[PDB]
């Protein structure tokens, strides 16, 4: 599913994946999902965003890209990429994104620092405080520094000659306010590229100069300034990531062209193993990080252009559907069809078709469709009973029409509950022509040379009834029995084949509308997205049958 | 300080009050919040809470109280003289703020309170959604509302127009609405409000409490998207920025 | 065209551009109101937004994350001539040259008129631009200034 | 809303508090605001305003009061519980 609708992009193999705050950020919980930017909230993933790597072809590039990209593969807009020059081994270039991307777009894009003026940069240890002074002793400026220990401030002083021993301060407490008013004759400094919160905050905003810009990285007591013509420019470059408008391919530019002159440069470097992202996270919450954090997903090759070889990851199974397929949910216009349909649509998958008896009949199935629809999804609901050769055709001449077939997930039913020694031959034939009809006709036409090759997700909802039995509803049983057993016969077979056992859904069924409470067989109802993540589980299983209960409390 | 004590046994009346759970807890609504800051303002300035309009802007969330199953809360309340500045909490831990007032006939904004027909009816079923879908979208999400506070009858497909049930008690129509607000943005994510920017509540207008004998009154409420302002009845809330929530699985482990 | 128009009198704008643009909100919001009506012209600002305060506690409270708010106090820049007003002296001379820039509506006032002239700037009711004529203009485009005798309490 | 009514007697303590003139006009001075939102705290936190450590903030001088040449005085003075927001206000 590398082909992006949108632009054209490049899938690069990522070898050295960075990792930064942000990332924390959102893995800790500190930054909900949903205050991400359109376009990175319904992304596969949400960590990490720089990269470097050989692209397609092996030519070593580096960059920032959409959220997953602290992966072993990303796929990148081939607007965030710029070529690895020599002398420089991945481990290195992984460190000029965010660190630089950042610097420049706060001091050049918005900043506009010019020749004089005075940046104060706060954190002066942390790779964006290095980029900052790089910058801003490129544009010739007169910079504070605010380094934490004294170690940092040993360290900076032997990485930067011009910097005297009058331009640092003490960022752990608010002394650096004091040392900048008494240095700058009380005037106060013009670009503070902070990156504090709290007291510390307030003491900073308290020494901008006139028509100074305040470029806060991470405002409330900014807005009562006393200096009359200010700035205030929040600086988030999520936003700008994701929206790649004329600014990003001018900051692509600003970058290329530092790079081409000896001004950016590799920061301190701390490769981590693959297998360590726990204690990454850990260390980078605690604050002792030593300048940048990396993961070496892959060894760097002698060669500086090959290709970048074959390897294996150990990671836990997902699902997710190919967006270029098509799937059908028979009787997918129920209670439970329409919430599998839109948990499908959210996984992927865009082109659908709900077979239901009569078509939609209610308000609530209206507006799942309308809502799925919305969502970008391609969803052709049909009205056909499948129990001749020829419906089935039609079903099948739809999903084509939509595209490939890929997946069939059965999930009609008939309840015509009544004790066998009271069973009418009607209710017998009516209950099975909507599972063991239906089933059998999808698996003679989905076994045709012509499908199967395509499908991959044959799924047949049942339900417990066939294991734990419940009194007087042999029809169900026999139905879910013939499901179970043929899907048996499916993984012996070869192609897909699933049957997930159902004890009782919450909410969407009848028994949620009359209250999610009521206990069967000690069967508490469970409850929706607890199903959805234990069906996300079976989907990519290889189990011909299984079932999911939730006991009572007794 | 005007300290409030809610009492949540079988015959106190607001046994009702239990019907508001989210995720299997029955959490204090924040319209409770609202209407005990309406209530404290009311008192404060020598007026009943019920022909006094009010209007509660800057509102935000902090906490949400867990009631009790069966015992009693109290909730205190602190307004500035000036500012109306008012501060709902609890024990040690604040619940809500932001500020109270009660401005003039320029209350509500909507026009929804003027509007007495409902036109819901005579749709073909295909286009409205009754309660029990209506509910069961919310369910769904996480909000598991009881009797009490099921205060929709009908809605569109749009989630634009929809029938409220006003039947006496203010909290109980204060969450519908906002449940209406809450159909207004679909997802899966169990949303939870923290900041409003303007409920303007307006009693004058509102249809007077039925009697025992004279069951339910209907009213007509409309969310406008463009503002995506909620307005039913004489109440007017707008704003309703959220967050997300990790949800609490109800039962044993599957 | 007649879709860019609202009002500004009451709180409609927010109405009309939020319906207008999509809900994306406008991005260079050059603001000159102040009271409820800043709070609503706050509320429409979109993403990557830059706010140019002509005349703030409300915008720090926001909610469209990466944004830029711009207090704008010419007094300052003309204080402060750095390479800024040099800068802003080129454009306006460049602008010139082309046929952008060109006079807007004017209302001269005779010179003993002082109290009226801010008087009616107070009201609001100000026809355009204001002037006061200090001397009248003569025939040939370069000249000396000539005499002329102002009355004035001496200091 | 821990009032405080001030006296500007002859016999009172606070007949000094005439001395702080500003142009020919007894103003009450913002100290007399501070020392009464300092005491008020101490008062509701059942501390006594002679060993309790303070620090107010964000202060801001709205009006000054003109303290009468011969009566008493009253000023209200409203905190928050939590957020410690005072309010020192007198009439309206």
């Amino acid at each position: 599913a590398s082909s992006e609708k949108g632009q054209d992009c490049e899938l690069c193999t990522v070898y050295m994946a960075g990792v930064v705050s942000r990332d924390l950020a959102l893995a800790c919980g500190k930054l909900r999902r949903d205050e991400l930017p359109a376009g990175m909230f319904c992304k596969e993933g949400t960590l990490g965003i720089e990269f470097s790597g050989r692209d397609t072809k092996g030519k070593r590039v580096m960059g920032l890209c959409a959220p997953p990209a602290l992966a072993s593969s990303v796929l990148c807009l081939r607007s965030s990429l710029w070529s690895v020059p020599q002398h420089w081994s991945l481990e290195e270039a992984a460190t000029v994104p965010v660190a630089y991307s950042t610097a420049y777009y706060a001091l050049v894009i918005r900043g506009h620092v010019r020749p004089g003026d005075t940046v104060l940069v706060h954190a002066g240890g942390s790779p964006v405080g290095q980029a900052a002074i790089a910058v801003a002793q490129s544009c010739g400026c007169e910079i504070f520094i605010s380094t934490a220990t004294d170690a940092e401030t040993s360290s900076l002083k032997s990485m930067f000659p011009r910097l005297k021993d009058r331009n640092f301060c003490s960022c752990k407490d608010a002394s650096f306010e004091r040392h900048v008013k008494k240095e700058t004759s009380g005037k106060g400094v013009d670009i503070i590229l902070n990156c504090t919160t709290g007291e510390l905050l307030g003491a900073s905003i308290r020494l901008l100069a006139s028509r100074g810009r305040f470029l806060n990285l991470a405002e409330l007591v900014f807005s009562g300034s006393g200096r009359r013509d200010t700035s205030f420019h929040d600086i988030n470059l999520d936003t700008l990531i994701d929206a790649q408008g004329p600014e990003w391919t001018e900051l692509t530019s600003l970058v290329q062209k530092g790079i081409q002159s000896g001004l950016v440069k590799p920061l301190a470097r701390t490769v981590y193993a693959m297998d360590r992202l726990v204690d990454v996270f850990k260390l980078l919450e605690e604050g002792a990080q030593a300048g940048k954090l990396l993961v070496k997903i892959r060894e760097e090759e002698a060669e500086k252009i090959t290709l970048p070889a074959k390897k294996t990851f150990e990671a836990v199974p997902r699902t997710f559907f190919h967006p270029a397929k098509s799937y059908v949910i028979v009787g997918g216009l129920g209670g439970f069809g329409l919430e599998l349909a839109h948990w499908m649509v959210l996984r992927g998958v865009r082109k659908l078709v709900l077979t239901s008896r009569n078509g939609i009949t209610t308000g609530y199935q209206t507006r799942k469709i309308a809502f799925l629809r919305s969502l970008g999804a391609d969803i052709v609901v049909c009205a056909v009973n499948v129990t001749s050769q020829a419906a089935a055709d039609r079903l099948v001449k739809t999903a084509t029409d939509l595209g490939p077939l890929g997946g069939v997930f059965n999930l009609g039913l008939n309840l015509r509950d009544a004790l066998l020694v009271e069973q009418t031959a009607e209710n017998y034939k009516q209950t099975l022509e909507a599972k063991i009809q239906t089933t059998s006709l999808l698996d003679g036409i989905s076994r045709s040379p012509k499908i199967q090759p395509t499908l991959d997700h044959f799924v047949m909802f049942s339900s417990l009834s066939a294991g734990h039995g419940i009194p007087g509803q042999t029809n169900y049983g026999w139905g879910n029995s013939y499901m179970d057993r043929l899907c048996e016969k499916r993984r012996a077979q070869g192609l897909p084949g699933l049957s997930i056992q159902w004890a009782s859904i919450a909410d969407v069924g009848f028994v949620g509308t009359k209250g999610n409470n009521v206990v069967i067989e000690g069967k508490w109802p469970q409850r929706m997205y607890n199903c959805l993540q234990v069906c996300d589980y079976f989907l990519s299983q290889n189990r011909p049958v299984v079932a999911c209960h939730v006991l009572a409390e007794k | 300080d005007s300290s409030y004590s809610i009492d949540v046994s079988a015959d106190s009346p607001d046994r009702y009050l239990l019907d508001h759970q989210v995720d299997g807890r029955e959490l204090f609504p924040a319209c409770g919040c609202l209407v005990l800051a309406w209530k404290t303002l009311a008192a404060l300035n020598g007026r009943d809470f019920e022909q006094m309009p009010v209007r509660l802007s800057r509102v935000e969330i902090h906490q949400a109280m867990f009631l009790p199953k069966s015992g009693s809360a109290t909730v205190t309340v602190s307004v500035m003289p000036r500012t109306g500045e008012f501060q709902v909490c609890e024990n040690e831990n604040l619940l809500a703020s932001g500020f109270v007032t009660c401005p003039d006939k320029d209350v509500l904004e909507t026009s929804t309170h003027a509007q007495t027909r409902s036109s819901l009816q005579d749709r073909p079923a295909t286009e409205v959604l009754t309660r029990d879908e209506v509910y069961r979208e919310l369910i769904l999400r996480g909000y598991e509302y009881g009797p009490y506070f099921q205060g929709i009858l009908r809605a569109s497909v749009d989630g634009q127009e929809s029938e409220i049930t006003w039947d006496g008690r203010w909290v109980s129509f204060m969450d519908s609405v906002l449940q209406m607000d809450i159909l207004a943005r679909p997802g899966d994510y169990q949303m939870l409000p923290i900041k409003f920017q303007s409920i303007n509540i307006d009693p004058r207008v509102q249809p007077a409490a039925p009697a025992e004998d004279e069951d339910v009154v209907v009213l007509p409420g409309r969310f406008d998207p463009v503002l995506d302002i909620v307005s039913a009845g004489g109440v007017e809330i707008r704003g309703l920025e959220t967050i997300s929530a990790s949800r609490r699985l109800t039962h044993a482990p599957e």
